[PDB]
RNA sequence: CUAAGAAAUUCACGGCGGGCUUGAUGUCCGCGUCUACCUGGUUCACUGCCGUAUAGGCAG
């Protein structure tokens, strides 16, 4: 429970279009955790300095989701909808690159934690984070801000280390009214541990043990189905060295001559889209990234969910 | 515990989403649902009771589906006289114990 | 020699449902333009009555339904305000023929069956089943609630032989009691036609006509049907919008005469039943554990031959008048 | 030995609905014909009001209709031989003939009255047997019960609970609640209750105020009665009373003193008793 | 500081001609739904009471 936010901040409905679908070279649908840490890293970087607060907890609610895809005739597997790019300037068609895209709707509980709560009102907090972040994109994809009969969604704000006991619970199940149509996702690593000393018929690294929990498998009548302990889907988990660290200008591609470089891979993990009545507290739900830069670990995770 | 979620988002589904109604004809066996699938409407949808601005005693829901799931199965017959029954009768115990606040708060 | 997987007894003795008409008392010898009790609605309001929730008598829950009300609506059944004398009105056939099954499969065991049923009339006759099935008919059972708390209960019995009364008979049913079997002439004379009907000794149909005097505008009892404002809580029932009994609660008030048990020390009669059980008491008189029932009783009495106690025997006679669907 | 699963108890002192005719005074003896409320507009020749019903004392206390215990069901019926052993039902049976005395069962149809006279006729044939006057304004209906000549109205209602004859009592009230306003009746779901296009009330509602006897409860004694209720509440005034967190209440009352045979100085036991002659479907689990 | 940052699938079209689905049949037989209640909670604007502007005879 690393740096307890003093305040929720509810970003209620976020329109996306476009947002990438492909999200790792082994997974594809909704996009990486990854892309949300960074997302409200750079809402950090844009209002979180001049208002002198901390946004460095995020919770992820999909509401809506639909994508890009089609079926072919006679498969079972699906293939992606492309866009048309430009020609060349020698009047030919340019290569197709394929890329992924979805439409989505989201929520996001974002997490306070500095001293410019007891400075500005909470209503301040609000619009100036909200209105902010209707000026950029989150997964690649544009965040499209209200416009229809009804009325604009409002950016709320809890306190949650103020109140008693029983505003513990109501102010947390109060929430969880404007959650609730969606699905939140958790990360779930003790389940993927558990399961591989589970398996002592075989022994199996966490790689084919993950892919034996993606499968509605069917086991012989001794037909039935393997239980099922929720809806788990595959997600990445950060990243892992292939290389050593590299000062901050021996590379003349990077993005920027200051910042060190590593080369990294995939780090794959497990999850689980559940519904927001499950959660004891919606503080326990944030999505945080730590870093072991003395290893070359750089991860993603909702610590304290047990 | 899915049975009992997914009913509150098939609640919320039908919660929003939904801009009118014309609930004169069709319905013969469905009653006491202005609490379960009904918004506030900026009017009073009462029927000449407190509804508006009350909404307890709502086991014209949570009742009502607590034996829609026990007579999902009738064949099950061995388990009477067992004390292995009170341990079916323990979740929905459980599951009437976790569901009237969250239908009360949303009427105020 | 086994007993057959499917044995179906047609029912004998078949009463008609009871039409309920409403008179005055001394206008029971012209009741033939008497109204019928109609089926009225009314709006019933009461507060919360039961057990309350044992472990949840917490000031949450408690203060919740207690000043919200039980707005019901009902029926009701009535006499008029001019009228004291219910009058109770059905018709009873009498069929014969008892032993022989509707569905048999087996030949073998329909012969037996037949010869056992046989061999019990010749022995000893029906006259000992009329006899208490006359009692029933001569008080009034078949007035259910209607017969408590009632000034004089009158019955009177026709014999409908072509198109007329062939013979008439007529009871103070309050006289007559409702836990001894006593004997009288015109009560004996009433055995002999029914003990008739059931042996095959003729036809036989019996017009039964009650009069109970209870008082002036008080509420009778028809029978209630199944619930599938606008009549949510009591439905009564009613054929042409006349209120009325249904034809198998007086014929469960006619086979009352079962006075037999394992464990007896008087409580008078319950209806004939196989496993011998009444619905206001939640118990069976004939369990199986005593090998006094009807399916131990008539497969000992029938297979191997075990004639049972010479009471028992009319109570397997009056299972087999009363009909069903035994076998499996 | 323990309580029961299934068990009810059936309306003993059943009312029946009773019908509201107007009519004018010094006819009142002569009452025969006086035409019955015909809607919705009412006179100003008719100057007083004529309630009548049937009331029928039964008999039995405390033998259900349907139990589901044979052990339980003698206790029960040995515990309430204890109870008429003691004494008749005679104290109870006077405050429901203190009920009957005046005309409580007009609701507000009595409040707002110049002069309620009650008569009240046990009748064993057509022929009256025996008949009584009253004056409702006159008498009590709160306390200190005390008026002669209705100790035999008493003994009478005694004799039929514990079922020492048949007791059907025809009840005629004429309230003089003035020269032809418009009198209430009940109502059903806004339209007024009627039985032939005569207007009345339910029997419920006229058997309500019959069991209004409750006098006994644990706050002092200056209030008056309620109706003997199970938990025993008020409806539409608000307070919900006799709370079962506090012993005094029907299902403690019943079944400590059915399985748990108790007797202190609790002598009334007036209210159980009252509970057991209102009957109904009494728990249970 | 987000597997970051970028993107036009488009033009045209005749699905159509024909056709015998038949023949036969026993759903029966038995049954107790009961007990209780205050709509004394805000449950459509029915022809005969001299003028929105604060102003005027209600044996309803």
């Amino acid at each position: 429970s690393v740096t307890d936010p003093e305040a929720l901040l509810l970003l209620p409905r976020l329109s996306i279009q476009n947002a990438n679908a492909i999200s790792s070279p082994l997974t594809w649908g909704f996009p990486s955790p990854g892309a949300f840490t960074g997302f409200v890293h750079a809402l950090q970087r844009r209002v979180g300095i001049s208002l002198d607060i901390e946004l460095d907890g995020v919770g992820i609610v999909c509401h809506r989701f639909e994508a890009q895809i089609s079926q072919p005739a006679g498969k079972r597997t699906k293939v992606f909808n492309l866009t048309r790019n430009p020609l060349n300037r020698d009047g030919s068609t340019a290569a197709i690159v394929e890329e992924g895209r979805a439409h989505l709707e989201v929520s996001l509980l974002l997490g306070v934690h500095g001293d410019g709560l007891d400075d500005h009102p909470a209503q301040e907090i609000a619009r100036q984070v909200q209105e902010q972040a209707g000026a950029m994109r989150l997964a690649g994809g544009s965040i499209l801000p209200w416009c229809n009969e009804r009325f604009p969604a409002p950016n709320a704000e809890l306190l949650m280390l103020g109140g008693s006991d029983e505003q513990r619970r109501k102010n947390q199940r109060r929430l969880t009214r404007r959650l609730l149509p969606g699905f939140a996702l958790v990360s779930r690593e003790a389940l993927l541990q558990q399961h591989l000393e589970t398996l002592r018929t075989t022994l199996p690294e966490a790689t084919t043990l993950d892919a034996l929990l993606d499968l509605c498998r069917i086991n012989f009548e001794p037909w039935q189905v393997r239980d099922k302990p929720g809806w788990l889907v595959p997600i990445p988990a950060g990243y892992n060295a292939l290389s050593p660290l590299y000062l901050p200008g021996e590379v003349r591609n990077a993005r920027d001559r200051e910042t060190p470089l590593r080369f990294v891979e995939n780090l794959f993990g497990l999850g689980e889209w559940l519904s927001p009545h499950r959660v004891a507290a919606l503080s326990d739900l944030l999505w945080y990234h730590h870093a072991e830069p003395d290893k070359g670990l750089y991860r993603w995770s909702t610590p304290r969910f047990v | 515990a899915q049975i009992c979620d997914e009913a509150l988002q098939y609640a919320a589904r039908l919660r929003e989403l939904e801009p009118g109604w014309s609930a004169t004809p069709g319905c013969q066996l469905h009653d006491a649902e202005q609490l379960w699938l009904d918004p506030l409407r900026a009017q009073t949808d009462e029927t000449f009771l407190q509804r508006r601005l009350r909404g307890d005693w709502p086991a014209e829901v949570g009742n009502r589906f607590a034996n829609w799931l026990n007579r999902a199965v009738s064949s099950d017959s061995q388990i009477l006289g067992s004390p292995e029954a009170a341990q079916w009768s323990q979740e929905l115990s459980k599951e009437l114990t976790m569901f009237k606040e969250i239908l009360e708060d949303e009427r105020d | 020699l086994s007993t057959a997987s499917v044995l179906a007894f047609e029912r004998k003795l078949d009463p008609s449902d009871a039409l309920m008409s409403a008179g005055a008392w001394a206008q029971r010898d012209a009741s033939q333009e008497w109204p019928a009790v109609t089926v009225r609605e009314k709006s019933v309001r009461g507060t919360i009555s039961n057990r309350l929730k044992t472990k949840d008598r917490d000031p949450a829950k408690l203060d919740a339904s207690i000043q919200s009300p039980n707005l019901q609506t009902v029926d009701v059944a009535n006499l008029p305000s001019d009228a004291d004398t219910l009058k109770v009105r059905f018709t009873l056939r009498v069929l014969g023929g008892a032993g022989t099954p509707s569905a048999c499969n087996d030949a073998a065991y329909r012969d037996k069956l037949l010869q056992t049923v046989a061999t019990y009339v010749n022995d000893q006759g029906f006259a000992e089943l009329a006899r208490r099935y006359a009692h029933n008919l001569a008080n009034a059972r078949f007035l259910w609630r209607n017969r408590v708390g009632a000034e004089a209960v009158e019955v009177r019995i026709n014999h409908i032989r072509q198109g007329e009364v062939a013979r008439a008979w007529r009871f103070d049913a309050l006289a007559i009691g409702l836990r001894d079997f006593k004997a009288d002439a015109e009560l004996d004379a009433l055995a002999e036609l029914i003990a008739s009907g059931l042996s095959g000794s003729g036809h036989v149909l019996l017009e039964v006509v009650a009069f109970a005097r209870i008082g002036d505008g008080q509420e009778v009892f028809p029978s209630q049907e199944l619930i599938l404002k606008g009549q949510k809580s009591k439905t009564l029932y009613s054929v042409r919008d006349a209120a009325a009994i249904h034809s198998q609660k007086i014929g469960n008030a006619l086979r009352t005469i079962d006075t037999w048990y394992p464990d007896e020390d008087g409580l008078g009669p319950i209806a004939v039943e196989p496993y011998g059980s009444v619905t206001s008491q939640g118990k069976a008189y004939r369990q199986p554990k005593q090998k006094l029932d009807f399916y131990t009783l008539l497969d000992n009495w029938v297979l191997r031959d075990e004639a049972p106690a010479v009471e028992q025997q009319h109570y397997v006679i009056a299972n087999l008048i009363r009909g069903g669907v035994f076998g499996e």
